[PDB]
């Protein structure tokens, strides 16, 4: 799993 | 200060530093705000040997992150963006870039550290409870609350992610969390009970 930070 | 201690020691087991020049000062100070995080969590971190990868280049240059080259993450539709021009990630791995904490920094998170750590403690400490049912009715009253709406309003790990950021941040942060986001701001409290 892999989650980006708030654009 | 005793507790603020312990949790830097325990973040000594889990945050990574890169090889060759890079910021020590920052380093530290990006340390130096996860060890606001509940001991539990950085605990719990500690015994899955989840590592807080800290980067002085892209993360995508990293050969475990190189298959997202080109790639554009989840909510990122529209900004033109890919994952070489994203500063941080979070999940079963942690990578961040140092220097690039702040807001407006390449990301709109309060800051990218506690955002980052957060999916990781939802994902591997918690066993994914921003998709719990419990969670997505919260998210569903609260979820554009805290701006970026259709980002954080969209994905339920994404507003868990950022709300925890608010909690652990500082008592500014905080505040604005339980003003905004009461349900939430009880649920993190009880979370960390
Ligand atoms: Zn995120």
């Amino acid at each position: 799993e892999v989650n980006p930070p708030v654009p | 200060s005793t507790t603020i201690q312990q949790n830097k020691d325990t973040l000594s087991q889990i945050v990574v530093f890169p090889t060759g020049n890079y910021d020590k000062n920052e380093a530290n100070a990006m340390v130096n705000r996860l060890a606001n995080i509940d001991g539990k969590y950085l605990n719990a971190l500690k015994q899955n040997n989840l590592k807080i990868k800290l980067l002085s280049g892209k993360l995508t240059d990293e050969k475990e992150y190189a298959y997202l080259k080109g790639v554009v993450p989840k909510g990122f539709e529209g900004t033109g963006k890919t994952w070489d021009d994203v500063p941080g990630l979070g999940g079963s791995t942690v990578a961040l870039r140092i220097g690039f904490s702040n807001k407006g920094k390449g990301h709109d998170a309060i800051n990218l550290e506690l955002h980052a750590t957060a999916h990781a403690i939802d994902h591997i400490v918690l066993n994914d409870i921003s998709k719990s049912a419990q969670f997505k009715q919260i998210f569903a009253k609260e979820g554009r609350s805290l701006g970026n709406v259709n980002f954080l309003g969209v994905y339920p790990e994404e507003f868990f992610a950022e709300s925890f950021a608010y909690y652990y941040l500082n008592q500014d942060t905080n505040s604005k969390l339980k003003s905004a986001c009461p349900q939430t701001y009880s649920f993190l409290q009880n979370l960390a009970k």
